[PDB]
């Protein structure tokens, strides 16, 4: 499968992106300067971007970024930055509430709700305590706000009136998340359960505990997914195990895992793709595509810089991913999807294009984790194949002997 | 210290480590209306008597005279339970093993009800 | 009420499944002691002089052998007899009592062991035979009606030489002790790379190793906004309208399926 | 009871189909060919016998087991005899004696409950049916025959006295029988008849049945054309079914044009993967695809014909002039004589069918895959660079 | 949008002031520094005057002081573990001023071996709790900088009645 970047610094992870700002002007006379060429104008924050989503209409785009804490909204039709608005404290979390981008909802991380219009600023609320995830439901049209503390907050904004918090067994909130074709509502706990709310009345459906053989080291509930069929459900765990479940069975279908170690910070689903049995499973370092029903991995992606959020374009593709980096990074699979109608020419130049390509497929396993599972009789061996500061083994072996240590 | 010496302890060691072990297996079977598998207690039985078999030719093996080095005979036992293990009882339950996973299956959600 | 007759069979498999992984945990620990013992000498004269090295520490260590030997083969025989009681392999519970309570000698063992593989051996032709009826018509084969696994028992070991050859060969490549001054005496009449002397089971050892292996992993204060107010906010009032339409699903068939969430004689 | 689980079976039964009428009940009941297979719920031991209600009902018909001699004689006489509908069509689809002496089960009617659909009992169901035959369900637990109105009794009884009673209960076998109680019979392949449709044709698809057949003419009251899909069990011989499979396919190519152009691209390569599949089922390389030699490369293609090929890659000619060698290029790729080196992807596949097969003009193909005619034009511009190439590489 | 007049609050008495003026430059605010642990990231900031400030949005690296032993050398920030003030800044492992921070034990104890030769006596000897630590391999330290100012992450390590007092908290 090839993967392209469009868009995105190319070059080494060592090397920091502001030097090539520097080297940018010493570097103007080569050619691969002008050859070089950008998908939709300035998509950079001027230190790093935290989350990424597309609008349901398709033309629009909105980010945020650290500093000065800004919120980019850029219109695919026009390739152009639409306008920046700054914002008074760095962004967590947003949805849009129109189906353009003129209606949204901000939630910062000064314990605020932002209620940007397409004018400007409207109001701003505080909640009591400090907020980790937004979700909006649209048929009850109430914005529920994950929070540090065992309750949910609720307000409902057709009576402007903050109503009544659910409460959680478990404290602290990481992710929430809806499902719109039954309206349940799942909460990523803290603790190593996941609550499922009725939102119609105020009640929890029931609460599924996350069970690892594997590892025994606690683990966090960092994501929740549903699907548009309403049958199963997704789950990213802080130790890089992502959890897909048939929400009827208490037990899990498949459980795959990454490679580092590192929390799932967004699970996208490619149902509208083609082929809707696909996943995506994003942590700190790659987004994995992977069969849902088989397991298998599909295709990888390998940022040179850490992922924040990834985000998918319905009906193609991409995947816009908000990095640490500078620029924000532009991808394309064709096997998965065409590009847009706003890309119509990007298939042009694919062979043009860079076609980045062993590290997904394998395990990746740190000195001191060899160390604890007595593997380091295998150092040298072909079972262990070393990169960077860990040793990679394969995820049936892996298992092997994490059982048996 | 002589090669025999350094033999002999090894053989102490896991002749007292595989007593220890035998009473505790000794213990949980004692502890154990339930009908077992016919073909599954038969599979116990054959290889429980192929340890028997390997341990009579350490039996041989270990008395000094060596009367019978080869050990044909304990050769011998060892040979028809290690045959019936891996062709005769292996189809069978492979052919059987989608039922017996079914059972258990069943067995392990009745007590999860039970909890 | 036949659930109960499934779990209580459940648990019978399960019971003799743990019974396999402590036999073969048996079969383990006893894994040295065979490659320690086809190390040993072969001949009167090898065994005499390798007391001769060590004379007062052999003797000991002789002593201790022969007693942890004898208490632990028993000890086995004491449970075959139980094992082949309880499981129905042996019919005659007055004689399997008498044999537990009764202390046995080397040679008095030995006979036990001889019958207890007897009576096995009986068992054995009547549940293959009753369990390859039983898949044959499972599958259709009756209906047909791939041979009965009970003639295979008696086929191969009607292929005796070939398979004795297998236990023969030297994968490991063991030496026992003395065998080059055995092999120059003479003392060896069998050999006079294979070697009849040493026992090797290596493969059956390491394919019972990785089976254990395999089914493991397969079973594995208002100030701030600290305190809520519900009054009305004017700026989000009306911010959005309700979706008229709903959720795709039926609300009967969502509260059917939250229900589900996470768990004449007719029959 | 056995009257309220008959009805709860015919409530599902007729669900599914359209229109369905009485005379299936009979056949159902009569026909001693045909078998009834019920998927229920766990039974709750609190509840004292209920009958649970059915979510997916599955008619069976045996089907196969045909002296060669019959098949000869019917095949001569062009007659067709009543029942075992594949096993005759099969056979003069492709005058192959041998399948019809197999032994095989045709899955008559499959329903399940409009409410519960999509949820996978249907697929469910399946498994367990293809398992039962196959005899994993061995017995686990340490006569179903009901004994008829003896002649004895028949005569010496009289009309105006007789005594029509319901069979007495005790001399009834159980309504419900578990899978393991009865023996399955020994069967070569599970075949479904049924009218190609997206939904419908992935369903198979996703159970492992292999497509053999389908007819040419839509039928008029769904102008829907029929498909006839197969699945060998395990243990037995699966060699024909690739046969079939490569000649069905081959068979569908050539006929896209003429009738199946209606049907949509990725239809056309749903039905192709299907196919494909099968030779994937089959382990053994001695039935392979043959790669294009080089003079069979000449005999297809002229050297004037290689290098208009090579300018339009080079983009040095336009679409229009390259349009002669599109069929023949689309059945090579299509018969594999292409070989590993080119691939292409699930779209471009389609567009190369269409074209190629379909024969339909770039500016359907953007309408019917909602992409823009340029990007089309642009995709097969890249699919024949690839093919280009690999003439180069050969030569 | 920031501000600091103290016009918009409320007198001493409670009394709701009016608006006197639009607010001014001269009493304006700037974004707040969440500093955090990872690749260095700084940027310039133009202040009043001619002056310019430095943030610090990612810094991996500080320059800690062993007062006692009277150095100081450049080590790896590992991870925050304490703050006074809020502890969610210690769950988003923001670097701040007077933050507790666990840094690499490396230099300072390849620097110990260097000059004391020992892994005299009297003089090499410390306080058991730092050899503890020197032992685990990763030392309490506390912050004496302002990232969110200097674009620096300084620091010293806890000693005697602060390293008490912050591991009884802790």
């Amino acid at each position: 499968v090839s993967v392209y970047q469009v868009s995105g610094t190319n070059v080494s992870r060592s090397l920091p992106d502001w030097i090539a700002k520097k080297r940018k002007r010493q570097l103007k006379n080569d050619l691969e300067y002008q050859n070089r060429v950008e998908l939709i104008q300035d998509f950079e924050f001027s230190e790093a971007s935290n989350k990424i989503k597309v609008s349901r209409d398709g033309q629009y785009c909105m980010a945020t970024g650290t500093y000065k804490p800004q919120i980019h909204v850029y219109d695919f039709a026009n390739l152009s930055l639409k306008f920046d608005r700054h914002t008074d404290a760095e962004n967590v979390d947003f949805t849009i509430l129109s189906d353009d981008w003129t209606k949204s909802v901000h939630l910062q991380n000064d314990r605020s709700i932002q209620f940007q219009n397409k004018g400007g600023l409207h109001y701003t609320t505080r909640i009591p305590k400090f907020g980790r995830s937004l979700v909006y439901n649209k048929v009850n049209c109430d914005l529920y706000v994950g929070a540090s503390g065992n309750e949910l907050y609720r307000l409902n904004l057709e009576k402007g009136r903050f109503l009544n918090p659910f409460k959680l067994d478990t404290e602290g909130v990481n992710h929430v998340s809806i499902n719109e074709v039954n309206g349940l509502l799942a909460a990523g706990t803290e603790t190593n359960v996941v609550e499922f709310w009725d939102p119609r009345s105020r009640s929890r459906v029931s609460k599924l505990y996350l069970e690892n053989n594997i590892d025994n080291r606690p683990f966090q509930v960092t994501t929740t997914s549903f699907r548009n069929d309403g049958l199963t459900f997704a789950c990213g765990t802080s130790n890089g195990y992502s959890y897909i479940y048939d929400l009827r069975t208490s037990e899990p279908s498949i459980i795959k895992d990454q490679g580092y170690g590192f929390d799932i910070k967004k699970i996208i689903w490619l149902d509208n793709v083609g082929t809707e049995n696909k996943i995506v499973t994003c942590d700190k370092r790659i987004a994995k595509i992977w069969d849902r029903l088989d397991g298998k991995a599909y295709a990888s992606m390998e940022p040179s810089v850490d992922i924040n959020d990834i985000e998918h374009v319905p009906g193609t593709g991409m995947f816009f991913t908000a990095n640490e980096s500078i620029p924000m990074h532009t991808y394309y699979i064709p096997s998965l999807g065409p590009s847009p109608r706003w890309c119509s020419f990007l298939d042009s130049i694919t062979e043009e294009l860079e076609e980045k390509p062993v590290y997904s497929n394998y395990r990746f396993i740190t000195r001191d984790d060899v160390k604890k599972l007595n593997l380091t009789h295998l150092v040298g061996s072909r079972v262990l194949r070393a990169y960077m500061h860990g040793f990679f083994i394969n995820t049936e072996l892996y298992d092997k002997v994490s059982l048996i240590a | 210290m002589s090669e025999l010496n350094a033999l002999l302890k090894d053989i102490n060691g896991s002749l007292t480590a595989t007593s220890e072990s035998l009473e505790r297996l000794s213990g949980i079977y004692s502890n154990s209306p339930a009908e077992k598998v016919s073909l599954l207690s038969l599979k116990n039985g054959s290889m429980l008597g192929y340890i028997n078999s390997l341990l009579m030719l350490i039996g041989n093996r270990l008395d000094d005279e060596c009367k019978d080095p080869s050990a044909m005979d304990a050769r011998e036992r060892s040979i028809q339970h290690r045959v019936v293990l891996e062709r005769g009882v292996k189809p069978l339950e492979k052919k059987l093993a989608y039922q017996l996973d079914k059972l258990t299956r069943a067995y392990v959600k009745m007590e999860k009800e039970y909890k | 009420q036949s659930v109960q007759r499934d779990a209580s069979k459940g648990y019978s498999i399960l019971q003799q499944t743990k019974l396999f992984d402590n036999i073969i945990d048996l079969r383990i620990k006893l894994q040295k002691a065979v490659i320690a013992a086809n190390k040993l000498p072969l001949t009167t004269e090898s065994w005499e002089e390798a007391k001769m090295d060590d004379s007062e520490e052999t003797k000991r260590l002789l002593k201790e052998n022969e007693k942890l030997f004898n208490n632990l083969f028993n000890r086995l025989i004491n449970f075959r007899i139980k094992f082949q009681l309880g499981d129905h392999i042996t019919q005659n519970e007055e004689v399997a009592k008498h044999k537990l309570s009764k202390k046995r000698s080397l040679k008095e063992l030995y006979q036990e062991t001889n019958s207890l593989d007897s009576e096995l051996k009986e068992y054995r032709t009547a549940v293959l035979n009753k369990w390859s009826t039983k898949v044959s018509s499972a599958s259709g084969n009756a209906a047909l009606s791939n041979l009965p696994a009970d003639v295979q028992v008696e086929n191969q070991l009607s292929d005796m030489s070939r398979l004795m050859k297998r236990t023969k060969l030297n994968r490991r490549n063991i030496t026992p002790l003395y065998f080059q001054k055995d092999c120059a005496n003479g003392r060896l009449p069998e050999l006079i790379t294979e070697n009849p002397y040493v026992f090797d089971d290596e493969d059956f050892y390491r394919v019972l190793l990785n089976d254990l292996i395999d089914k493991k992993i397969s079973n594995a204060k208002a100030s701030k906004g600290r305190k809520l107010n519900y009054s009305v906010q004017d700026p989000i009032a009306n911010y959005e309208a309700p979706i008229t339409s709903g959720y795709k699903w039926s609300d009967d068939q969502i509260d059917e399926f939250f229900a589900g969430l996470l768990g004449i004689q007719i029959f | 009871v056995s009257e309220n689980f008959l009805e709860k079976m015919m409530a599902l039964y007729v669900s599914s189909h359209y229109k369905n009428s009485p005379n299936d009940l009979q056949l159902m009941s009569d026909a001693p060919a045909h078998k009834l297979f019920v998927l229920l719920p766990p039974i709750d031991p609190k509840d004292g016998g209920r009958i649970p209600d059915p979510l997916c009902v599955i008619q069976i018909a045996l089907e196969g087991e045909i002296s060669k001699e019959s098949v000869r004689n019917s095949l001569s006489r062009g007659q067709r005899a009543g029942g075992d509908l594949i096993p005759w069509l099969i056979s003069q689809q492709f005058q192959d004696e041998e399948f019809a002496s197999l032994s095989g089960a045709r899955i008559v009617r499959i329903a399940t409950n409009p409410e519960y659909a999509s949820m996978g009992y249907g697929s469910r169901a399946i498994e367990l049916l293809r398992d039962y035959f196959e005899g994993k369900f061995t017995d686990m637990s340490e006569d179903y025959s009901i004994k008829r109105v003896s002649d004895k009794e028949l005569a010496k009884t009289n009309l105006l006295k007789d005594d029509v009673k319901l069979r007495d209960a005790k001399t009834l076998p159980p309504l419900l029988l578990k899978l393991s109680e009865q023996p399955p019979h020994y069967l070569h392949y599970l075949g479904v008849s049924y009218g190609l449709t997206q939904s419908l044709h992935k369903f198979w698809k996703n159970n492992s049945f292999v497509p053999v057949y389908l007819r040419q003419t839509a039928n008029d009251l769904t102008g829907e054309h029929t498909c006839v899909m197969l699945n060998v069990l395990e243990g037995r011989e699966s060699n024909w079914l690739v046969e079939f499979a490569k000649d069905f396919r081959k068979r569908f190519l050539s006929l896209l044009s003429y009738d199946f152009h209606k049907f949509t691209a990725v239809q056309a390569l749903s039905v192709i993967e299907s196919s494909k599949k099968a030779q994937d089922l089959s382990d053994d390389e001695k039935h392979d695809n043959k790669e294009l030699t080089r003079t069979h490369l000449d005999d297809i293609f002229s050297p004037f014909d290689l290098k208009r090929l090579d300018s339009y890659s080079n983009n040095l000619l336009d679409y229009h002039v390259i349009g002669d060698m599109i069929p023949m290029l689309a059945l090579l790729y299509f018969g594999d004589k292409m070989g590993d080196s080119v691939k292409l992807s699930s779209v471009q596949s389609a567009i190369l069918l269409a074209i190629g097969l379909q024969r339909k003009n770039i500016d359907t193909i953007a309408k019917e895959l909602n992409l823009p005619s340029n990007q089309t034009i642009a995709m097969f511009a890249k699919i024949m660079r690839k093919m280009s190439q690999y003439f180069r590489q050969l030569l | 949008g920031i501000s600091r007049d103290s016009r918009h609050k409320r007198s001493a008495t409670g009394a709701k002031r009016a608006q006197f003026r639009k607010k001014r430059k001269f009493e304006l605010g700037r974004q707040p520094a969440n500093t955090k642990i990872g690749a260095k990231r700084i940027h310039s900031v133009r202040t009043r005057g001619g002056n310019k400030k430095y943030r610090a949005l990612r810094i991996e690296t500080g320059n800690f002081s062993w007062a006692s032993e009277g150095i100081s050398k450049k080590t790896r920030i590992a991870g925050v573990v304490y703050h006074p003030s809020n502890n969610e800044l210690v769950r988003t492992n923001t670097l701040t001023k007077a933050a507790i921070v666990q840094i690499d034990a490396t230099p300072f104890r390849q620097w110990f071996e260097a000059h004391y030769g020992q892994t005299r006596a009297a003089s090499a000897k410390i306080e058991s709790s730092v050899e503890s630590q020197f032992s685990a391999g990763r030392l309490y330290a506390c912050i004496s900088s302002r990232p969110g100012q200097s674009g620096r992450c300084d620091g010293y390590i806890l000693e005697g009645e602060e390293l008490a007092f912050y591991l009884r908290r802790l």
